[PDB]
């Protein structure tokens, strides 16, 4: 029995009031929140999958780049590509900063992020779950030996398949896969434990910059109690879900507007242009 | 910020269209 929309929650004014009153908010983010930072998303015309279709045409499809059964067959394309998506030196967006402030004020239950760019950490968001893992560690496909990212980093930027140092040198599949979640893999245990704790505590869900096309993250809106209000902030509507309020557009533009309506420290996040103040 | 960044187009009861919405694309 899927989640219907609440008839009594509709407007941007309603959204502001909820942000004012709610104190256990889940923010579910996807690649859209980093687009303004200079990191393209996955599924848009200028995104990762479109690029992969051009730069790696031999793949059965762009998704195969992040598919565990394909990686097992041939990990060479991924290690040719991985440095392109390795965390760089980008600055967090306004949306990241907004989420960080909510957490600072004690109002953020969790930021479930699908991104591997680590910008939530840079922004000082603490209550993060990296749903789709990260490059922070790597794990041998065969024996599950773990290493820190610095152990495979050199190989990654040299576009070479890093080798397990424990397994036999003649074991073909003894390769160190960074612990980014691929299609066909489990999400980190942290995700499942956090969701079990959070689902009956959340009092507001805000989805920002995601197409919610991948499970189980895409199941979050239907897994929480139906009465919990849901707000979408995204360039595109999500026709497969029933949000209460749909704010469609650039997420920094929309969050900027919400921040000014909230006032207090939220308006202060938007330091450009400069507001009226005494020197 | 962008042209008319603080304005939206409203489709009642609950949809707001801001700068950058994909609906503006061709
Ligand atoms: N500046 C922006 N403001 C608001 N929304 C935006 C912006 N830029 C992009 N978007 C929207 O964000 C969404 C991004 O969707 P995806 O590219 O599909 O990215 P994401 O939802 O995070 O993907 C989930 C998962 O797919 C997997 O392959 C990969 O593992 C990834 O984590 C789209 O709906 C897109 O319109
Ligand atoms: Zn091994």
């Amino acid at each position: 029995h899927m989640r219907k929309k609440r008839k009594d929650i509709n407007t941007i004014e309603d959204a502001v009031k909820l942000l004012q009153e709610c104190k256990k908010i889940i923010v579910l983010t996807g690649a859209g929140v980093s687009v303004s930072c200079g990191i393209p998303d996955f599924r848009s015309r200028d995104g990762i999958y479109a690029r992969l279709a051009v730069d790696f045409p031999d793949l059965p499809d762009p998704q195969a780049m992040f598919d565990i059964e394909y990686f097992r067959k041939d990990p060479r394309p991924f290690f040719k590509f991985a440095k392109e998506i390795y965390p760089g030196q980008f600055q967090p967006s306004l949306c990241h900063k907004f989420i960080a402030l909510s957490d600072k004020e004690g109002k953020l239950l969790r930021n479930y992020t699908q991104n591997i760019d680590t910008l939530e950490q840079v922004a000082g968001i603490q209550r993060i779950i990296q749903c789709h893992g990260s490059f922070a560690t790597a794990s041998c496909l065969i024996c599950k030996y773990k290493v820190d990212c610095e152990a495979v980093r050199g190989d990654i930027f040299n576009q070479v398949v890093p080798r397990c140092p424990r397994c036999p040198a003649d074991e073909p599949l003894a390769i160190m896969k960074p612990e980014i979640v691929f299609f066909g893999e489990n999400l980190p245990e942290q995700f499942h434990r956090a969701m079990k704790y959070d689902k009956d505590e959340v009092d507001l869900l805000i989805v920002i910059g995601s197409s919610l096309k991948v499970r189980p993250v895409a199941l979050i809106p239907s897994s929480i109690p139906h009465e919990v209000p849901q707000i979408l902030i995204n360039r595109e509507p999500l026709p497969h879900l029933h949000f209460d309020v749909e704010l469609l557009g650039d997420c920094d533009v929309i969050i900027n507007e919400l921040c000014h309506r909230l006032g207090g420290e939220y308006a202060k996040l938007c330091c450009n242009p400069v507001k009226l103040s005494e020197i | 910020g962008p042209h008319m960044g603080s304005q939206y187009l409203f489709l009642p009861p609950n949809r707001y269209i801001f700068h950058g919405a994909e609906v503006y694309s061709d």
